[PDB]
Parts: structure tokens; C-alpha cells; sequence
């Protein structure tokens, strides 16, 4: 009516319990919780997390 | 009381309203699709229900 | 003791009461305000989700509380003590802050007082969920029917921040 | 006494045009020694003043200011007595020191709950608070007693010198009582 | 002493009917060297006038125009003194040069915020350029001195010559006071 | 430069402060007003998307701002200087312009002032996201915590327009 609204619809893909990424389903985050941009180091700790069995596809 | 009261009752679905946010956060582990709740039908009986959907909003 | 307090420190709506002996945490005078500042930006920062005010109680006389309040005011941190001069008021200490969600405004963010008999009665009147004791302060005269006592022995605030998950490494 | 009350009525009719404005900044420079029983009647005067000029949350917006010619330790007793009356004031002192940020803060209002964080400003006449007064300036400035109003910028500010000797005359001049 | 005010009562009652209209354009041409303490009471008088005839945002939809008989540099100090009191005025001068499109501007109003841009047009010059702005013409023109209104267009314009000595008399005539 | 200034120049809501030193740009007197006019029509056109007011802090005396103000008024451009005669007003320079969206009205479209200490003190109070230094000016006494200082050297206003993506050709 007076302001502008920017809404984003997202799908949960994982949960970080401290420094460990547990893939699965989230636990319904409460409303008014802050949302932050993800850093590149966190993403590289998910896709590129292999031990002596890593194959760089691209 | 422990979770909340019922808002709508149907033979195939019952709507339950949570009391406030703190109880929902405390019992967030048990409030998931496929788990069980009990409703105090009458003074002594209980109706066992299975959770099918959850919606929380602060718009 | 970290990863044992983490389950109790992940709750948004939880009342935490700290009892602190100023003489056992090394440079307490020059680092208490910074510790409070870095505690009230992680455990009390959300208007709607963080709805319970932490309460710090220091083992000291009423005169030294004014210096702490003066130091807090210069840092733009709103706290209440319940003491006006040398007289204690039950209503001032036992009141809830008023919130304006549309402006991110809260009347006060912490409760800081002395270890007096009057204050202990106020604590007994409104019980908390977790009680933290630092320096081995006398826990007697406080009812412990439902509070979770967590005894903490430390030497400086660096360990205190690490225990409360405010620091990745010391 | 009839001549004195006639003069008081004449001066009272001179202040009603400005006392009927809902939103206005009013500062009172008060000398305690010129008013009889000041210690035992100042809190009642403040409570009665705010019951008429600071009672409506939506209309009455500006917060009145009172500046006394006392010491910082005597102000603490007044602040103690005010909170026991369940009336909220700010003094600007967090101890023996005065803070600029704690005296110029605009109060926050919750209209639905009928709540404002503080209703009045009460402080001493030290050189620190005079700087605060000159930073904002008031629409009307009331002086009771023979205080030396010279450090604060009196330029472009209405000055109303009220000559009184008791709180009854102060209330009558400010349009709170019909018969003294 | 008690004769001048009784005569001024007649003039006040004559002026009352035209001052009760919420939306009215009134222009003032007052000679500074006719009212005592003009340099210290003028802006207070303007502020008091705007608190009664230009206070309500919705009703009062016209802007007053005070024109003085001075020089351009003396207008600058008044403009400086007005902004110190948070009173927004326009003068039409961006230096030593007058601008017609600035003086002849309609203020913008926001109802939801109580904002009316500039509250008055207080260009303190009876210049030949400012007097050549009869392009608008006012409902009531008040002359508060012995000014020479020769370049103005008095045709179909109500003239309300006022003979006073003090600002209190002016406030009494314009229904701002009721005492003297 | 250019092709690297095109970022942060494509953002509608961004604050840009210009510190221009006269006598370094040829024909500054007869072209500054035109440059401001053809900068505002590109970066201060939208009524709701352009919410930041440009600031042009020239390096000159407290005087000579009146002439620029007159030349801008003659072009139907509304600016605020903050100087009434020779007195600087902090409140008049740090006011957010009032705009109405149904119309296309903004109180003022730019800020122009001298290189005085008072205005620089006001600049630090409300910092900008980008700072453009044209010529050689004392950058000191200006906080640069979260400010991207971009030093620009030009000879005329054609080069400035080319660098600011306001002119495809020379």
C-alpha cells in the first residue's frame, strides 16, 4: 500500500550444528530470524569435502 | 495447555493453535510431520492424532 | 565445559542469571563492560525471539555499582540497577522492558545489581531457568527448586567467552 | 490581600494564551528558598502540573523541564521520592556526573498502552545543564525567584518572571486553581 | 492611561470579523522605525502569529507576507535568526539579487507529517521589485506604519491601516492578547 | 579507469560525494552548472529509486557560493548550501529532503558547499559509500572506514562526463 515488499521463497537443504554440516531436513526456523549471505568457504566445505577420493569435475 | 487448543474439528482433520512462540520452540523437536499428539476429548478420554502440516507466520 | 552448555545456550527464550565475584576474574573492572557488550549482541539481540532479560549480580557494595552504571552509559548500553542512591526499589528491579518491534527499541537490555538480601529476594520472586556461578559466590539464601546451577571456575574473561560459545578459540 | 490577588489575576490572564497550547516546550527555573514548604510540596506540584499539561498522550507531546537551585545530593532525595509516587522523571545524572545523552533524549510513546518512558525533566542549575538548555531552547521560559538567569541564551525566548511566595499562587498563575 | 486601550477596543472589534476566516491571504507592510524594540521582538511576534493563524495544517491554507522597510543586508540577519528557531521562511534573495519565481511560490504540504515547507514570506524590503508582485494581490492588506504605499495596487484590495506604537498593541488588535 | 567505475554507478540507491578543486578544470565557472544539470538528469531522475542526494564539496572560499546558488536558481535547479550569508548551519545541511511520490517533487536535488572545516565535520557524521576526488585536495580530516575513495584526474568536463558514463564519445 505504501512500502515495497521483496519476498524470497527458499528450500532448506542442510543444517550447520556449530561447524559440522548435516545434510537432510531443517527443523522449521522460527519467524523473524535473520538471514545472511553464505560465504564461498562454507560452500567449498560441502561440495569439495572429500578425503583421498576427490574427483574435480568442474 | 501443554501445546495449545483446537480451532477447527473435522472427522478427517483437526486444526490446533499453538499457545505462543516459546512453547513451539521448546517442543520444536516433537512437532514434525508423522509424530503423535493427544487431545483431551471429554474429561477422561483422549484422541490420538498424527501431524500432517505445520504453518507458522508473523506477517 | 563447552558442548555441555551449548544445548542450553541455543534456546532463544531462556532466562540466564549470572553471579560473579569481581575479585576472581583478573581485570574485571576494565573488561566487564566489554564482556556484557559482547554477550548482549548474541544472546539478547532479537526483539521478538529474545524476550527474557539476563541478570548479572556482582558481589560488591552499593557504592561501586554507580561506577559500573557510568561506564555502561558511556558505551550506549541501557541497563537498570534498582538502586537510586542507597535505597532499593522492588518495583524498579522487577519490571519488564517495553518493546517497540517496528523501531528495534527495548527499554533496557540487562539487569545489574549487588549481592544484597533485598536483591536475592527479588531473584527468588521471579525464578530463572539457568543460574551461573562464577568465583564460588555463596549460593545459599537462593531457592534452587527448578534452576539449573552451573558452577564455573575461570581466571579471565577470555575463558568465560569461550565457555559461553562467544569465542572460537582462546 | 485583595490587591495582591487582583494583581495575581491580572498576571494570570497574561499567561492563558500560551498555556492553552497542547504542544509547547516549557522550562521552569525554580529557586527553592523563595517558596514556603518547597521540600514537602514540590512533588505534589509536579504531579498536579502533569495531570493537566502532560496527561493526554496524543495531544501533549513536549516534556516539561524543571531546573532547581540545589545540589546534586539533594536532587537524589527528590528522585527517590518521585519514584515512590509512581511518576517517572529523568535527572541526567548517573551518579555525581552529568551526561549529555541522558538529558536530551526524546521520550518514546506507546499510544495503545498509554505509556511514556518519562514525564518530566528535573535537574540542578549547574553549568552543564545550562549548555543542554541552550542546545534546544524553549518556547516559554518561566522564572520564579531571584535566580541569576544570565548564563543561558535568553535571546529570542519568551521570559515570564513569576513573583510568588507559595505554591498556591504558582498554581493560580499557571491556571490550576480558581480560588487561592 | 485608561483611555487609549478603550479606543483600541473599537479597532480590535472592527478587525475581528476578517480574522476568523481560516483560509485568507493577509499582507503586512510595517515600518521598522515605528515600533519600539523591533530588532528584539519581531521574530517572536511572527512566531506567535503563526501559532494562531498558520498552525492547523488542513485548515490554514494561506501563507502570510511580512514586508519591512529596510535594506537587503538587514534582512539577512532576520533570516539567520529565524532558522535558529526552526521557523522556515523565504525571502526571494539569493544574495543581492531578487528572484521573482522564488518569492511567488506556493508551499508544498504533507498532511501525514505536518509539513508546510515555509510558513511565511518575510522579505524585509519595500523594494521596487518586491512591490511589483501585485500579480497575486491579497484579501487584506495591513499597514502598520507611515509607509508610502504608492507603487501598490490598492484597487479592490481591503486596506486596514493600523496606528500603534508597541508590539503588544499589534497583538491586541490582531486578536492575540486581551489585556493591553 | 572506466569499465571499472560502471559498477557502483549502476546502483540507484547509492551515495556519491564529489570533492572538486577549481582552477584544475578548464572553464569551471561556465560549465559546472551544466555538468551538475546533466549529472542529476541521469543519476537523480527517479523519484523512489534514487533516495540519496549527491554532494559537491568544492574547494573555494566561504564566499562565491552565492554566485553558484544564483546561477543554479536561474536554471530551475533546487540546491542547499547550508550558508545563510557567512554562517554555517549544521541542521540545514544534514536534513533529508522531503519528497512526494504522486508528484515528482523533491525539496532539493544536490548539496553544494565550500571546503570548510564545519562541512567536512558534517560529512563525517553522515558518511558516503563512494568518494570522488577531482584534482589535488587535502583528503585528511575525513574518515574513510567504509568509504571507497576513487581518485580522478581530468582536464575538462568532457573527460568527467566520459568517465562517469554520461557521454559515449568525447
Amino acid at each position: 500500500k505504501d512500502e515495497d515488499i521483496f519476498i524470497l521463497t527458499v528450500q532448506p537443504v542442510g543444517i550447520f550444528k556449530g561447524e559440522e554440516f548435516f545434510q537432510g531436513n531443517s527443523m522449521l526456523p522460527s519467524p523473524t530470524e535473520p538471514v545472511f549471505l553464505v560465504e564461498d568457504d562454507i560452500l567449498n566445505k560441502i561440495f569439495s569435502n572429500e578425503k583421498t577420493k576427490i574427483f574435480h569435475l568442474g | 495447555m501443554k501445546i495449545g487448543s483446537v480451532i477447527e474439528s473435522s472427522p478427517h482433520s483437526i486444526l490446533v493453535k499453538i499457545d505462543t512462540l516459546k512453547i513451539f520452540e521448546k517442543a520444536k523437536s516433537a512437532l514434525q510431520i508423522g509424530k503423535y499428539l493427544k487431545i483431551q476429548e471429554g474429561n477422561h478420554n483422549f484422541v490420538l492424532c498424527v501431524i500432517q502440516n505445520i504453518k507458522i507466520s508473523t506477517d | 565445559r563447552k558442548n555441555q552448555l551449548v544445548p542450553s545456550l541455543n534456546i532463544n527464550s531462556r532466562s540466564r542469571y549470572f553471579i560473579i565475584d569481581p575479585d576472581t576474574i583478573d581485570n574485571f573492572d576494565d573488561e566487564f563492560i566489554l564482556f556484557v557488550k559482547d554477550y548482549l549482541d548474541k544472546y539478547n539481540s532479537k526483539i521478538k525471539l529474545h524476550t527474557e532479560t539476563p541478570c548479572f549480580i556482582l558481589k560488591t557494595d552499593v557504592n561501586n555499582l554507580s561506577e559500573y552504571h557510568k561506564r555502561f552509559v558511556s558505551r550506549n548500553i541501557q541497563i537498570i540497577t534498582g538502586y537510586i542512591g542507597d535505597t532499593f526499589y522492588f518495583k524498579e528491579f522487577n519490571k519488564e522492558p517495553k518493546r517497540i518491534i517496528k523501531d528495534n527499541w527495548v527499554e533496557f537490555k540487562a539487569r545489574i545489581s549487588c549481592n544484597s538480601d533485598e536483591v536475592i529476594k527479588c531473584i527468588n520472586y521471579k525464578k530463572c531457568d539457568d543460574l551461573y556461578i562464577v568465583g564460588g559466590v555463596d549460593v545459599s539464601l537462593l531457592d534452587t527448586a527448578d534452576v539449573n546451577i552451573e558452577n564455573l571456575e575461570i581466571n579471565n574473561f577470555r575463558e568465560l567467552k569461550y565457555l559461553l560459545s562467544m569465542l572460537k578459540e582462546i
